[PDB]
RNA sequence: AGUAGUAACAAGAUUUUUUCCGUCUCUUCUGCU
RNA sequence: ACGGAAAAAA
């Protein structure tokens, strides 16, 4: 049984056996005989190791007690497997012995022999030939032992001294008698002779069973025989029977001669939202810079604004109507002031009350927690309410027809390559060389390089100097078409108080950008700006030297560390162009059996459709395809904005669905009117998004006059 | 002349174009505040499509629970969740009829698998829902709070290492009438800033230990906790994942790998191939449907994509078809297959953070949790959240809202690919014996059905039945999203096939640049990404040589290593230029030592090192890749002071890190990781392959270290590497820490 | 030799928290408190490596880099600071630092690049003696198909290398596993034959034989050989409208 | 004010599959020809 | 086997 393997054994060796019962998932009290022969084992496997110990010469002596010594034997049951599998490792790996199959009990270090020790209560020769069975093809002492009083080992030569193994005899003749006096020695005779796996549900578990079930049934196990008991009676088609017929997926042809165009949204004119002038922008610039200091961006800027002195006196000419424009004033003199007289490499402005208010500080209100909020009778929820919807401008149009336009200054720069071994590497350093005779010089270039400035540059003020007011200055350098090196300043960026710590904290800034461009004419563009007039020029034409007032675009803006980790990784933009045109150079290379770089190229013939006209349809060649492409993925990555996803995921699939139509494949929608409403809920106040949508109707009309 | 970019779609074909339409160059969208109100809005969409079922209240939550199942029919169009049982066990049958010997294979595997699945199978997840500590965690350290919790309550099965031991304790730990956990809590102190004079609370963090209620613990146990999904493409408004706790974290797991190990043997499942090898499958099956068309015979391809689709996956139908596909296996397999689709059919949903509200008179603004918004006069909210609030009110149960119809996001996509592949598996010509038929392609929720046909009057009968068929078992197909055409063209999973796949090189812009952990390794994963798209997605070798000169002009910025010769300056300037004007050979020196660019195309499967080795001066090579560099870390030489050698350059540096929080004490709750480090730093002086693999075993980490330490001592006094005083003070040391161990 | 682990132990169970942690926790359990932590893992690791090369120290290393290197260079750049506080074991250390070791540090006479990251000079060994032919240019049919992206060992699976790889290295915790192929053997003997009186670390060791022993298998577009040399070239060899003839060395 | 968009910042605390890479370890600086 | 990045689908 159970008590007495409790009762007639040394605590440490029941110790043992629960130890090597719990290895194999069985309780002592599920098995108790199979408890007491596990602790048999063990006690006859300690009888067997202890009191046996090899001196300094090597001779095994017997002692009494652990009077320095070291063991004969190394225990290798009782254990765990891995720990047993860790010891016969390290064995094996000491002397040359193979490694045994199946895991031995002891082993002699006397003679280097692993010894399997089984206690039967069989006789022993039926259990020694049942092992030797069982552990035939490896060289493994055996031992058996049984109750009878009697033993027998490998070819009857015992390596063990004879009162050791008498010892072993009188204990297991003592717990036969004692079995034998309990009642309990032929069931544990006959207890011998893998289970399986159980999993039962707890009652609590059992009733949220019976409460997950269809609404028929009302135990677990009557919805178990149900679905164990089930074949199908045609329950598909009678369950379709009764289904009403108002339930369909009614094919409606598609033909994009019938369909509509988008409907763009109606109000105020779509704003400027961007981070910098882009088409209005009026550089300073220095001719190969050779001052003290190159190379610094505050160096720079006044070197830059060392080459114009036409300063007079900055007086509010656009006024920010939601805005004290007298402080956007007072922020430009402020920032002036400051950098006619300063020294080091940075310039960190003095927090002023105007500067204070055009950099937010103080508009957020203190955080206390909702225990030190509990009596406030006006804690009014944020507001979440939707933009306000906006009306597309033609300001947006002449902004992308200006940033696919050439200009004479090389604005991206490529580092070296390697040596070209390869005649691939030859044909694609010529393709390479064509993309960037035609990319290097646009305006979407400049407007890349002039973004990871601003990016980088407010990336490192905001982490650097998160409590100063930080004068970055928006410089960019470029070479013209003579080969020599240019700095260009377009104006001031006053950091905020930026200390973000999540991915969407919103740092304030003040862009103070130099410009030409009068806003009286086109207003509705600058809502958010407040423009001084900071200076005249004298502006030299082919004709006339006339005197164009200079003026500056103040605003407050603010960026994430998101939106300025994206705008540093702009020039990705260059390939996004470049292996769509690319690949269309590769598809006619496909075709024509050549490389079609050159002939696209140097023959120009204006072959693809770029623009629409008062005329019509306008074609250009692949290298003004390679400049739309480009100042495309430009306009992407500035204007980003959840709008902008949506519309291009929503219509891809009308983009989709016109190409099924123009390839004779009959294409037919389900519901035409809800994708047009995922299209439009989309465009609401982002002017590239609008943009986008005129495209995408006037791509519509072109196709539409295609099949006419 | 306007310039108009859609226009190169008149001559270009759209998929021959298809990288113009994604915009992949900007900042995804942001979801800001509290995943509060999509959590409230997934709560009514689901009660919603559903709310002509059995309400019930839960005997053990006392929740408010809806049976949507085998309810009345649809009546429209709109999407809804009465699902028939008999129509999904059809739909099984006939999958398995039309498959013989699928499923026995697969419960077989799972078989296999259960009897071998350890603990730690549950530290695969991203983040987990602690019920310990209400709040997310990683997989691990809530797998170790929920057993520390389980074993100081007496569960004591998980020590056996099994899986299905812990998940023994998980289904056990439900009969505790008082559960005791491990909280934490907080300690507000005002302390004036040293560097602002302002007067901030530094908050200190710590343990605190309370007990349960049972209510309170099966409540814990069945909740999915909610947050907002960042960063994701092609949507304008943003929606809410969620993760479940500890608890259904293991038979989800189960129910997965059972549902994997079908998906993997059905020719329709799009699931779990990725890659190439999707492709590879898809255009295979394209091309066996293909050529089952007759030479009279009409085909054509819906683009489908399904609407809500969550929100109609009910988890007795999945229970159902979990009960239907181990039809003839043992029950305790059909019983721990069965505990998953219980446990979320008994779901709460935990409803974030709450909201922030803004006092106008005070200037004040506070974040007040979900907990709180049920004692809360609803004049305060706006009138959407006020909507949200009075449809969701008689759900709340403990803070948590019931959430029994549906599913969350992402929760059981192998077993609806089971689902919907068996749907597609019907409309053979064979079972249905009609004028159409149909095949196709199935993800967890995107689909492309071919229905061939002898006339558009039979395709549009097959689109009927097919469409019939889903909403026969709460699959809803978005007809404002799928579209028919013939076949040759269409998408799948945001694949475009036009007479083959297309490639999209705009879907992987976001990999290139440098990715940010050290030199070595941002030079080996720019060069290996440009490699890949050539390879993959048939990035052009013109765009591949300029991919190179973007990658290492941000590499040269990023690091400060540009060239030696430069005139720029930076703060390491002077020591390249150093390094740059005493190297013999200039060609040898890396780019982050500021050398040369030696990539090419035919130089990309290279490393830097590898690359440069015949041009490199053995001084230079001598102090880069010197065995006794200190950048990196080098471990002690074991028993088997003096460390191994170091093979990496001084390019693979360990740059800081950070992980302090703004007024936050937190050496109360890191102390236990310093403590859990040092004992897995100590483990390996005596196990050294405990990092290479996994090491196994059910006996304690001081047990096996003693008989190692026992076992190694042994073999280095038989084999003449230790004196016997140093066998007898290491066996004398081994029985005084058993004597420490004893009392 | 043995005695100062076993000190170590003896020390870390004097203490009851990690005497109650190492006599309660498992082997197995292990795992389970190898990957805990607490504090909030930092994510986005590429923006935070572009503003933290701004910062002057960027990079930790341990502390017996402050008897490796002087803490300022010639032109007086700080090389080390230690960090704010009050203990040991890091320091905060600039990129100068690496520099002057790559320019002005101990040079040594023994280099382990050339054996552990052997595959890599067996690539560049075979695209230096290669050959280029001309380039054709025609529709590419490329078909993704399973290819060895590492051929491995003839005479071994991925399993079976595997076995021979921990047999090698660590060969007293194999546990219950005998490798039953007799090339197995072979290789094992031949591999402990070269890599006795190893002075790298084990997992080095493993990891060199695990991209010499075991083959790797990947769905690539293949138009041409499907040989282990042509698919690590394969950026090279083909594109969409074209081919490169190459071959090996 | 501004960023921004269904809710936040305007200082005070990462649910499933696939591809690729890597391997043991807590101060004053912002310069892309 | 751990960790990180990108994409897809909900
Ligand atoms: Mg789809
Ligand atoms: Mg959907």
């Amino acid at each position: 049984m159970e008590n007495f393997v409790r009762t007639n054994f040394n605590p440490m060796i029941l110790e043992r056996a629960e130890k090597t019962m719990k290895e194999y998932g069985e309780n002592p009290q599920n098995e108790g005989n199979k408890f007491a022969a596990i602790s048999t084992h063990m006690e006859v496997c300690f009888m067997y190791s202890d009191f046996h110990f090899i001196d300094l010469e090597g001779n095994t002596i017997v002692k009494e007690n652990d009077d320095m010594l070291k063991h004969r034997f190394e225990i290798i049951e009782g254990q765990e497997r891995n720990i047993a599998w860790t010891i016969v490792n390290s064995i094996c790996n000491m002397t040359e012995n193979s490694k045994p199959r199946f895991l031995p009990d002891l082993y002699d270090y006397k003679t280097n022999k692993f010894i399997e020790i089984g206690v039967t209560r069989r006789k022993v020769e039926d259990y020694y030939y049942e092992a030797a069975s069982k552990l035939k093809g490896e060289n493994v002492y055996i031992h058996i032992f049984s109750f009878d009083g009697e033993e027998m080992a490998t070819d009857d030569e015992y390596i063990l001294d004879e009162e050791s193994r008498a010892r072993i005899k009188t204990r297991l003749f003592v717990l036969r008698q004692e079995l034998a006096t309990a009642g309990l020695w032929d069931s544990f005779r006959q207890s011998e002779k893998t289970l399986e796996e159980e999993f039962s549900y707890p009652p609590t578990f059992q009733r949220l069973a019976n409460q997950s079930l269809p609404p028929s049934f009302k135990d677990y196990h009557q919805f178990k025989a149900y679905v164990s008991s089930f074949k199908a009676n045609g329950n598909i088609e009678a369950k379709l029977g009764a289904m009403s017929e108002k339930v369909n997926a009614q094919i409606e042809s598609f033909d994009p001669r019938t369909i509509r165009e988008l409907e763009l949204p109606e109000g105020k004119f779509c704003t400027q939202r961007s981070k910098f002038l882009l088409m209005d922008a009026m550089k300073l610039s220095v001719l190969n810079p050779a001052h003290e200091g190159e190379g610094i961006p505050m160096k720079d800027a006044k070197a830059c604004l060392d080459t114009f002195w036409g300063w007079k006196k900055a007086t509010i000419i656009k006024k920010h109507e939601k805005g004290v424009n007298t402080n956007y004033l007072m922020i430009w003199e402020q920032l002036l002031e400051s950098i006619k007289e300063m020294e080091g490499k940075f310039l960190n402005l003095k927090k002023t009350n105007h500067l204070k208010w055009g950099l937010g500080e103080g508009q957020a209100p203190e955080k206390m927690d909702f225990e030190d909020c509990k009596e406030v009778p006006d804690l009014f929820q944020y507001k979440s309410e939707p933009p306000e919807k906006r009306k597309l401008a033609s300001w947006i149009q002449s902004e992308f027809n200006k940033a696919s336009e050439l200009t004479n200054s090389n604005w991206i720069e490529f580092d070296e390559l390697g040596n070209d071994v390869a005649p691939i590497e030859h044909i694609a350093s010529r393709r390479r060389n064509f993309f960037t005779a035609e990319v290097s010089q646009c305006r979407a270039s400049e407007y890349i390089m002039k973004a990871v400035y601003i990016n980088t540059a407010l990336l490192n003020s905001s982490c650097t100097a998160m409590e100063e007011y930080q004068v970055i200055p928006i410089i960019t350098k470029c070479r013209d078409t003579s080969g020599q090196r240019r700095t260009n300043l377009y104006g001031f960026i006053i950091k905020g108080r930026s200390h973000l710590r999540n991915d969407t904290d919103v740092v304030n800034f003040i862009s103070l950008e130099f410009s030409l461009t009068d806003p009286r004419n086109e207003i509705h563009k600058w809502e958010k700006y407040c423009v001084l007039e900071i200076g005249d020029m004298e502006i030299r034409t082919s004709i006339s030297t006339i005197m164009k007032p200079v003026y500056l675009y103040v605003r407050t803006n603010g960026t994430s560390k998101i939106k300025m980790k994206w705008g540093m990784e702009m020039r990705r933009c260059l390939l996004q162009s470049l292996q769509q045109v690319e690949s269309m150079i590769e598809a006619e290379s496909a075709v024509k059996e050549k490389d079609m770089t050159e002939p696209f190229f140097r023959n120009r013939e204006n072959d693809w459709p770029i623009g629409e006209s008062p005329q019509g349809i306008e074609k250009g060649t692949i290298g003004k395809v390679c400049r739309v492409l480009l100042a495309k993925s430009v306009f992407n990555s500035i204007y980003a904005s959840a709008q902008l996803e949506g519309f291009s995921a929503e219509s891809r699939k009308l983009l989709l669905l016109i190409q099924a139509f123009r390839d004779n494949l009959d294409p037919g929608t389900f519901d035409l009117k809800g994708l047009y409403e995922a299209i439009e809920e989309c465009i609401i106040n982002d002017p590239w998004v609008l943009l986008n949508a005129s495209w995408f109707n006037s791509f519509l009309k072109a196709v539409q006059l295609s099949m006419g | 002349m306007d310039v108009n970019p859609m226009l190169i779609f008149l001559k270009v074909p759209v998929q021959n174009a298809i990288s113009t339409t994604f915009p992949y160059t900007g900042d995804p969208p942001y979801s800001h505040g509290t995943g509060t109100g999509y959590t409230m809005d997934t709560v009514i969409r689901t009660h919603d499509y559903s709310s002509r079922g059995i309400w019930k209240t839960n005997s053990e939550t006392g929740a408010q629970q809806l049976n949507p199942i085998d309810g009345p029919l649809p009546e429209d169009n709109e999407p809804s969740g009465y699902a028939q049982t008999d129509c999904v066990l059809e739909l099984i049958e006939g999958l398995d009829r039309s498959h013989p010997g699928l499923f026995e294979t697969a419960c077989q595997e799972t078989i296999d698998a259960i009897q071998q699945t350890r603990v730690d199978k549950l530290t695969q997840g991203r983040q987990t829902y602690d019920w310990t500590l209400n709040r997310n965690q990683p997989a691990a350290t809530a797998l170790a709070n929920t057993i520390e919790v389980f074993r100081k309550n007496g569960y004591k099965l998980n020590e056996s290492g099994r899986l299905i031991d812990f998940l023994k304790d998980v289904l056990l730990s439900f009969e505790n009438d008082s559960m005791e956990v491990t909280t934490h809590f907080q300690k507000k102190k005002r302390i004036r800033d040293n560097h602002s004079k302002k007067m901030i609370t530094q908050r200190t963090i710590g343990k605190k230990r309370v007990k349960l209620t049972k209510k309170n613990y099966l409540i814990r146990a069945l909740t999915l906790n909610t947050m907002t999904k960042d960063a994701e493409r092609g949507k304008l408004k943003r929606r809410a994942i969620a993760t479940p706790g500890m608890q259904i974290r293991g038979f989800v797991y189960f129910v997965e790998l059972l549902a994997r190990n079908i998906c993997e043997r059905l020719e329709q499942s799009g699931l779990p191939v990725g890659g190439n090898e999707k492709k590879a499958k898809l255009a295979n099956v394209i091309k066996k449907m293909m050529a089952k068309s007759t030479d009279e015979e009409l085909s054509y391809t819906i683009t489908g994509d399904n609407t809500k689709w969550n929100e109609n996956q009910n988890p007795r139908i999945f229970l159902a078809m979990v009960l239907r596909i181990t039809a003839g296996q043992p029950e305790w397999f059909r019983d721990l297959l069965a505990v998953a689709p219980i446990m979320f059919s008994n779901k709460v949903a935990r409803l974030g953070r709450g909201y922030m509200f803004e006092s106008k008179s005070m200037h004040l603004r506070t974040q007040i949790s979900a907990e709180n918004l049920s004692d809360i006069n609803l004049r305060y909210f706006n009138e959407d959240t006020k909507k949200k609030i009075e449809k969701i009110r008689h759900l709340m149960v403990e803070g948590t809202a019931s959430l029994s119809p549906g599913m969350m996001m992402g929760m059981f996509n192998m077993l609806s690919t089971v689902l919907g592949v068996s749907v597609l598996n019907l409309g053979q010509r064979e079972i249905l014996k009609r004028t159409y038929w149909w095949d196709g392609l199935q993800s967890s929720d995107d689909f492309a059905l071919i229905i061939n046909g002898h006339f558009k009057e039979d395709i549009q009968q097959g689109v009927n039945h097919f469409y019939r068929t889903c909403k026969l078992v709460g699959i809803n197909m978005s007809q404002k999203k799928s579209y028919i055409n013939k076949t040759g063209t269409f998408e799948f999973t945001s694949f475009f096939y036009r007479y083959g796949f297309v490639a999209n090189f705009s879907m992987e812009l976001p990999s290139f640049g440098v990715a940010g952990n050290n030199e070595s390794a941002d030079m080996s994963i720019g060069t290996t990404v440009i490699k890949t798209n050539m390879i993959n997605n048939d990035l052009g070798p013109a765009t591949a040589q300029m991919a190179i000169q973007l990658f290492i002009k941000d590499y040269r910025y990023t690091y400060r290593c540009h060239r030696g010769d430069t005139n720029l300056e930076t703060r390491r300037t002077k020591s390249i230029k150093r390094l740059w004007t005493e190297t013999i050979s200039k060609a040898g020196l890396l780019v982050a030592d500021g050398g040369p660019n030696p990539y090419n195309l035919r130089n990309l499967h290279i490393p830097e090192v590898c690359l440069k080795w015949s041009l490199m001066d053995p001084d230079y090579r001598g102090r880069l890749c010197n065995p006794n560099n200190p950048f990196v870390h080098h471990m002690e030489v074991e028993s088997t002071s003096l460390e191994y050698d170091a093979v990496a350059t001084t390019h693979s540096w360990t740059p800081k890190r950070n992980r302090s929080i703004l007024n936050t004490n937190q050496r109360g709750i890191l102390e236990d990781e310093r403590i859990y480090q040092k004992c897995c730093q100590v483990f390996e002086k005596f196990f050294p392959s405990s990092t290479y693999r996994r090491p196994i075993g059910m006996a304690s980490m001081l047990d096996a270290m003693l008989s190692r330490a026992r076992i190694d001592a042994r073999i280095d006094l038989e084999s003449g590497r230790i004196s016997s005083q140093d066998f007898s003070e290491i066996t004398n040391t081994c029985k005084a820490i058993e004597a420490l161990k004893r009392q | 030799s043995g005695m100062e682990r076993i000190k170590e132990l003896m020390e870390m169970v004097k203490n009851s928290r990690m005497r109650e942690i190492l006599t309660t926790t498992s082997v197995d359990h292990m795992a389970v408190i190898k990957k805990y932590t607490s504090g909030r893992q930092e994510k986005n690791p590429a923006l935070r490596m572009k503003w933290m090369m701004a910062m002057k120290y960027p990079i930790s290393a341990s502390s017996r880099i402050r008897e490796m290197i002087p803490e300022k260079d010639e032109d007086g750049n700080t090389l080390w600071t230690n960090t704010k506080d009050a203990g040991s074991n890091r320091v905060l250390v600039s990129p100068n630092a690496v520099t002057w070791w790559n320019r002005a540090g101990p040079v040594s006479d023994v280099v382990h690049y050339p054996r552990v990251y052997k595959m890599y000079f067996d690539r560049l060994e075979r695209l230096t003696h290669g050959t280029f032919g001309p380039v054709k240019f025609y529709n590419q049919v490329k078909v993704r198909k399973r290819v060895d992206i590492n051929p491995g060992h003839k005479d071994l699976t991925s399993r079976e290398a595997q076995e021979v790889i921990m047999e090698v290295v660590f060969p007293n915790e194999v546990g219950a596993r005998t490798l039953s192929s007799d090339a197995q053997l072979t290789i094992t003997k031949e591999k402990k034959e070269e890599l006795k009186n190893c002075k790298i670390s084990p997992i080095m060791v493993a990891y060199m034989l695990e991209r010499e022993l075991v083959r790797r298998t990947r769905f690539l577009p293949i138009a041409g050989a499907t040989s282990s040399t042509y698919v690590e070239v394969l950026h090279l060899t083909q594109g969409t409208c074209w081919e490169q003839q190459y071959t090996p060395g």
